[PDB]
């Protein structure tokens, strides 16, 4: 897979460049940044299966058909699986926010995923309203100033809601 | 005494050879007990081998085999026994196997067991054959006992898909389990309680994905959370 | 890629897990060392010409018969003195590659992998661009924890070779 | 001993037969030695 | 509405369609904006990359502009390179 | 499912063989079973009211903090009232399933596999659910071999709960 | 697989409902005439490598272009498969009779059979000749009243009718 | 072995379960079936000095070339008549252990299990076999259910002979 | 266990590799963040009888039906409290492990592994041991980077049981 | 395998003790040990393909049985094994060099290996010289002050000559 880091040095060699001085003074702006995006992934982490249940249970009192008998989320071993789908995509997205770059989760995750919905009947676009229901508890928990320090990490807020959404676009 | 019918080869990059000495974060992660691994680290096999042959969604509570686990523990089966051992388990004989044909289950049981791609639509009809008259102790006998499986994997490491990146690139090929799902579009229809097959997206009066134009006020909302100090 | 990035990821998602503070620290440690390894990726492209047609000459001193010796392997002729410091060259934006990542990624990828069917092949001594690796050693001019971070590429490079 | 990792274990009268061969061959890379008096015009 | 919070990056926005619609500091996909070009090694005309080059495999998957679901994704089965060239003329006497 | 039907077809099966008189000696016991068997899916049929909301009372009255304490796992709104019920009427129609197939085919299908995930995401104490099948363990006012046929099934999801 | 007990129940659990009494009493008529299915698939298995070779042999006389040269009869391994064929479709046939519907009959053998046959080059219309010489073959055993006390089985024998006719058009 | 009460111990142990009620129905459709399986049992005990050498005799009467023909595979000497008469003794007493037990379990493992290995090493032909056991389901001289059962075990023997 | 030195040495081991800078950084990671750390297991171990105390009582004001309901499972006799004030110690214990040695090590060993087997047979409610632990994550009165690495143990012992 | 820090661990669980001051203080001092750790960690594997090249060399030159024709370390095939199994134990002892106990050194190298040279006919005596002639060539590289700065770190070299007689007297 790829990083941020290492995304620059595969279209630097695909041209047999060096890498100039203002390339590497853009590499060290990303690490400056380095201590708030780890507070990110700490605060998903820790929070996780408090964003899918409570997104999962939003997802049933809006959309009741889901889990009537004869639905996807109905007969309980489909309702776990049903959740074990909500924890993988908030682990991948969770690797492409420290990583830099949606990579890991373009091919280890989404890759085949609308098809694999197709072949087993899933509602693909309910799919997409669970991991948007997921984007938003975490964007709140990740604007949430609680046990850290005073500053700034409001691109790295849009950098990772941009991953729930290329995540959501990509099963529809 | 009616032997396998003969099959032709493609090309797949397990054929191949690597050229590669020091392998990366793609590399992985072989799984073996010839590491002599602690209590804490045989969990890891375990949980590797129950995602290799059945899916991350099939490791409930209700599946995982208790009495398979311990004995590897003891040092009584091998890994080669283990992954035997949950073929011809209950769970995977409800699951996977009564929901495929005698083809689509060949092909799930090469891609999981030998960690591969079958080589092309005739090698599934070779194969298919095994079940319908030896039943599935037969054809995992069959198949553990390949020359594939004793040079790759041996009897003390767990399978993996072999060689599904290549060393230069960034999107490989798809993993075995986003490829092949539990049921196909056949089984699908109405004998897995199953409507409509398709879903428009969702619609709302209020839209949810606007996107942001050029003078937003939130593209330089950057240090509007707090100002640098200093003078 | 052998980043500290990616590999915190595949430890992470070898046993389908979230990521942990075991592996944040991992992420931490590589930005901890990333302030004196990017003056070292600064300071090499810098004097890259500098330490190519150094390090080329040298070569030539300790191997004279590369210039003498009729045949294609050598540099013998004005395409093969055009190779030879071509690859001067590519073992040097490897390591800064290596600096600005952190971790020896793009070397195995780019550079290591298939090298030994290559020098086999094409007849290419690999006792030649340990000499040219050793002048660099000698001569970027670094100091403190900048040249610690670059001779551990170098030292990774002679490695390989040896 | 041949080389310093290969020999010949022999019995001691064909021993003799060995190493009376290739004095054998000894009398004839006395007589390639003036292949080096004609290297200009040999065959003329 | 105009994305001001950073709380309604999960609630309401998605991320920038174009990248001059970018974050202030980053790129479209949300990383930091370095400059695509460093010092080229090796200027040479017969060994170095000049103009004709060919393309490197890896660079869309370290892209990620391979991905279908990804912005950089372009599709060349519509595009004007899978229309077939009406000056062959093998191609016109036969559609003729 | 688990049948004696379609377990003796996969004895059979698993070795391609055809059924001999040991499978038919299986079937042969379901059908002179069935009897006592169907008579107690049809009279826990009709007399589901009845016992489903005396069965989820039952649970409200043994424990009385599960109509009081906030919050959604809990059955103290009008909404989580309605979902008690619910569960209850999927447990009983389990057990009148598993009375017309002959053991424990639907429930192990559809009721429990992924039952103790759920439990524990949903924040869903096992033990209130074994409070309800003691009702209905109780006050079904079958007799009986019919007694003893619903009682199989209703310590079966007794068994797996706890 | 579903016996015929188990596809009212899943058909019910799709509709979220308990069984009717029309359905208990339609099942409990399947009980009452048990004894008389089991002595059918007690013809059928005690005749069973009888009914595969006399029907094999009668299809060769009637298709003699099977077993010339080039035909797709012709060798010793291939005439060997056509037996065991026989002997597959047979023995699921017995499989949906004593279930009493035909779930282990199309998902077990005849699912994906049409196109196996068409990549192998086999005759589909000939298959079907095969099977449809085993139907009467087992049909006029079914309908023999040795060992049995004397009664009406003919809605049974036109179910085993069924069976063997679903599968002759499931495979050309 | 493969009796009933075996093969659903074994099925439930395959899954780590304990015996359900999927498995007692099992165990009592053999316990239903057992005393007309006891009485075959007991009747062709007794009745097997005829019924031995009865079916010898019908296979003499019908290949009559295994009596003139030389060779060690026939019966044409005493050593070949009684140890034709041992074979046909084999098959009649795995019928009556297979009434006994209660399915093809014991003459699975003692008779049939490398048989054909056996007739073509030995060169004696299976069509001899089958004359002296469609002798004994003529001859038993059995009705009802007791003949049912009995001759559902020979006409397995019959079936793995071709 | 799961330490970040273990699982830098074993995906070293799996490439057949010496220990590089990719390698060296992750284990400098975690030396940076033990002084901030090994601070909180020191903090936490000293106050720890004024956390367990404190954190059973906690369990009983929002539980009340676990000090009242009769029974063995429940905290209503001295005995089933004294189990609880032990069960809360273990919790607390085990973070203090993993402050230590960095990364869910040792509670993956001691505590999460057969976890799920314990709740469901001795009827434990796994709800009882959150509201404990989010007394001590509340409670512990820790600040900056200290209660940053103590809160994140916490948090993974939670996401365990919910 | 373990670390140090989770050697202390496992010893506190089997008691149900919380770890005193007295043994935070001990661990403390090994993290401000843990730069002067990772310099000789870096100095052995930065040198890896000399240390195993020369003692090798200088192995062969006083035991010349070892390649004389008939000997252990004849027939190139015997000889790149010989150059693995020297280039194995220095890897597994710069393993436990980081981890601080010699955990990962006794069970995945040296378990059973007296055992297996036992069974080829390797001089078990000869790999114990072979693993003495890596010691003292990477004694004298960590003692080495080449751009590091000049302090006190000869308690780290004391324990890594103890690692390497702990594989020397494994072997015998
Ligand atoms: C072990 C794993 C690990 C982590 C979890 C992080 C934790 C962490 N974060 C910060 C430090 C910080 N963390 C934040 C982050 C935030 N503050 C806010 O108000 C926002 C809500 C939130 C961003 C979304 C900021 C703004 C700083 C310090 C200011 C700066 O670095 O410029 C620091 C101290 C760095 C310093 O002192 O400069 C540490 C150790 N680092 C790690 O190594
Ligand atoms: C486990 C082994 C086992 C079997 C192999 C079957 C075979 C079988 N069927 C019947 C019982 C019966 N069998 C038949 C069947 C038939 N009558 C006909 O005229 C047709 C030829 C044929 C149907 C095709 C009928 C009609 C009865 C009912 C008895 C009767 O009507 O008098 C009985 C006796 C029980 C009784 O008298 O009711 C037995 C052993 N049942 C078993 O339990
Ligand atoms: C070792 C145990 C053992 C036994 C207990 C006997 C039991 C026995 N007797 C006969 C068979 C017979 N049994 C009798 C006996 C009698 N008939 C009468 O009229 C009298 C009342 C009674 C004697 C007191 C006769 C007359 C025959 C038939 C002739 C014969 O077979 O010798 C048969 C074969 C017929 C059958 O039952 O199917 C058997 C098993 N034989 C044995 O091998
Ligand atoms: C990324 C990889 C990486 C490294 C390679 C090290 C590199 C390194 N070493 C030291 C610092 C040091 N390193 C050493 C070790 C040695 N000095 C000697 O004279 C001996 C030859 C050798 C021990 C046997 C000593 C002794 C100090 C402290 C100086 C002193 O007190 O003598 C420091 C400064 C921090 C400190 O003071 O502790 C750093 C960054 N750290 C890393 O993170
Ligand atoms: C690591 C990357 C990865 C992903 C993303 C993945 C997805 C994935 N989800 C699956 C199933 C599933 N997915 C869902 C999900 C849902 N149904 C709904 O109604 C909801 C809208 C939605 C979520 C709440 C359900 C119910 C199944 C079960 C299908 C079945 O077996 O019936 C399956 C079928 C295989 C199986 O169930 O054994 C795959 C492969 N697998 C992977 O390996
Ligand atoms: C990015 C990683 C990378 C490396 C390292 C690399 C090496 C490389 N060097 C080569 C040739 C060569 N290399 C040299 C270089 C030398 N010969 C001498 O005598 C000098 C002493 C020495 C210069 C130091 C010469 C003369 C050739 C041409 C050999 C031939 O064409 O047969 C070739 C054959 C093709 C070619 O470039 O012409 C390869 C593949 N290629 C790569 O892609
Ligand atoms: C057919 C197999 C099957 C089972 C067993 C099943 C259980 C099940 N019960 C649930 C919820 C629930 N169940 C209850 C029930 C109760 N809480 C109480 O306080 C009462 C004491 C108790 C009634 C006995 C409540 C209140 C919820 C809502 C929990 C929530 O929304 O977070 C949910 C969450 C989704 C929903 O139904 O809204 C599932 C999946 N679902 C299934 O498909
Ligand atoms: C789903 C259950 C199931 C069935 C029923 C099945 C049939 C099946 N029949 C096959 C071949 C065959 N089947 C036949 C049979 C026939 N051709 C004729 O001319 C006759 C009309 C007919 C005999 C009645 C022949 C000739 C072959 C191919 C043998 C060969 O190509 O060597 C093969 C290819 C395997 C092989 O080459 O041996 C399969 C997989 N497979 C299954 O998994
Ligand atoms: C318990 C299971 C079992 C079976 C089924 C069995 C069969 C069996 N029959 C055999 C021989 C024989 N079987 C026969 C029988 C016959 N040939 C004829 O002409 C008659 C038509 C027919 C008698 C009905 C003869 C003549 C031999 C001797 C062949 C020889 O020794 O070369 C032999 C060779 C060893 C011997 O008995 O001398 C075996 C193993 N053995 C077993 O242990
Ligand atoms: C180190 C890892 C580890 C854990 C986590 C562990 C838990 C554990 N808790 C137990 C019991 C218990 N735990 C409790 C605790 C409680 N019940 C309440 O009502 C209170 C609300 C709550 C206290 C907060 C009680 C009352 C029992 C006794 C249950 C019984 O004896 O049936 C038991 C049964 C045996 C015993 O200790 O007597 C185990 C094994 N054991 C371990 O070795
Ligand atoms: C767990 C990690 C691991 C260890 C520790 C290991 C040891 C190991 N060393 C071996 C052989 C060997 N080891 C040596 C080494 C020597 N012989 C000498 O005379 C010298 C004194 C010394 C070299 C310095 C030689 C020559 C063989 C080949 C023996 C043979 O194949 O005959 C073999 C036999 C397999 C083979 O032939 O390659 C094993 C299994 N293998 C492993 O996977």
């Amino acid at each position: 897979m790829l990083d941020a880091f290492a995304k620059v040095v595969a279209q630097a060699d695909a041209r047999g460049e060096f890498l100039s001085n203002t390339q590497i003074d853009a590499l060290s702006k990303m690490v400056k940044e380095g201590n708030q995006r780890l507070d990110i992934v700490n605060k998903v982490t820790s929070n996780a299966s408090a964003i899918v249940t409570n997104s999962a249970r939003a997802l049933f009192a809006e959309q009741p058909q889901l889990i009537q008998p004869g639905g996807n989320a109905y007969t309980s071993r489909r309702m776990a699986a049903c959740l074990r789908d909500m924890e993988i995509v908030l682990r991948y997205v969770s690797y492409a926010m420290i990583a830099g770059d949606s990579s890991v989760l373009d091919d280890r995750c989404l890759n085949g995923l609308r098809e694999t919905y197709q072949a087993l009947g899933t509602p693909g676009s309910s799919v997409a309203v669970a991991i948007q229901k997921m984007k938003d508890a975490s964007v709140a928990l990740a604007n949430d100033t609680t046990g850290t320090p005073i500053g700034d990490c409001s691109s790295l807020v849009a950098e990772l809601a941009g991953y729930f959404d290329r995540a959501a676009v990509s099963v529809v | 005494s009616i032997p396998i019918l003969k099959y032709s080869l493609s090309t797949q990059n397990q054929r191949v050879e690597s050229f590669e000495v020091n392998p990366g974060d793609e590399q992985y992660r072989i799984y073996s007990t010839d590491s002599l691994p602690s209590s804490s680290e045989v969990d890891q096999i375990i949980w590797a081998a129950y995602r290799q042959i059945f899916s991350e969604h099939q490791i409930l509570k209700s599946t995982k085999q208790p009495f398979l686990e311990s004995q590897l523990r003891f040092n009584q089966i091998s890994i080669k026994d283990f992954i035997k051992g949950l073929v011809l388990s209950a769970p995977f004989r409800d699951l996977n196997y009564n929901v495929n044909n005698n083809y689509r289950f060949v092909e799930i049981c090469v891609q999981r067991v030998l960690g591969r791609d079958i080589y092309n639509e005739r090698e599934k009809i070779a194969w298919s054959i095994i079940i319908a008259t030896q039943g599935l102790e037969g054809f995992i006998d069959t198949l553990l006992n390949t020359q594939e499986y004793l040079s790759n994997f041996g009897d003390s490491i767990v399978p993996f898909q072999r060689r599904r990146i290549i060393p230069q690139r960034s999107k490989g090929e798809m993993p075995f389990n986003l490829k092949t799902p539990r049921y196909g579009i056949e089984f699908r229809s109405k004998l897995a309680a199953t409507q409509f097959s398709w879903a428009s997206p969702i619609r709302r009066f209020r839209p949810q994905e606007q996107q942001p134009k050029a003078g937003d006020p939130a593209l330089f909302l950057n240090m509007v959370q707090e100002m640098g100090p200093g003078l | 890629m052998k980043t500290p990035i990616t590999e915190a990821i595949a430890t992470a998602d070898n046993q389908g897990r979230f990521l942990s503070n075991t592996e944040l620290q991992a992420v931490n440690g590589r930005y901890q060392r990333a302030t004196a390894s990017l003056t070292a990726a600064k300071a090499l492209t810098g004097s890259a010409q500098r330490l190519i047609t150094g390090a080329a000459q040298a070569v030539y001193n300790k191997f004279p018969y590369t210039t003498q010796m009729p045949g294609p392997a050598y540099a013998s002729s004005a395409i093969g003195k055009a190779k030879c410091a071509r690859d001067i060259g590519y073992y040097l934006r490897m390591v800064t590659y290596c600096l600005v990542v952190g971790g020896t990624g793009p070397m195995d990828e780019y550079l290591v992998a298939g090298l030994e069917e290559i020098n086999r092949s094409f007849d290419l001594s690999p006792s030649w661009y340990i000499e040219a690796l050793q002048y660099i050693k000698n001569s970027h001019g670094l100091s403190g924890q900048v040249a610690n971070e670059a001779n551990a590429y170098i030292d990774y490079a002679i490695n390989t070779l040896s | 001993e041949i080389v310093p990792g290969s020999y010949m274990y022999l019995s001691p009268a064909e021993a003799a037969e060995y190493r009376a061969q290739q004095a054998a061959v000894s009398q004839v890379s006395a007589a390639f030695s003036a292949d080096v008096q004609s290297k200009m015009a040999q065959v003329s | 509405d105009k994305a001001r919070s950073r709380s309604d990056w999960g609630n309401r926005n998605v991320l920038p369609a174009s990248e001059g619609d970018a974050v202030l500091g980053r790129t479209a996909k949300g990383a930091v904006a370095v400059p695509e070009f460093g010092i080229p090694q090796l200027d040479d005309p017969v060994l170095g990359f000049g103009p004709d080059s060919m393309v490197d495999p890896r660079i869309a998957e370290a892209d990620g502009a391979v991905w279908r679901w990804d912005a950089g994704f372009v599709d060349e089965s519509m595009t004007l390179a899978s229309c077939a060239d009406i000056s062959d003329e093998a191609v016109a006497d036969e559609a003729f």
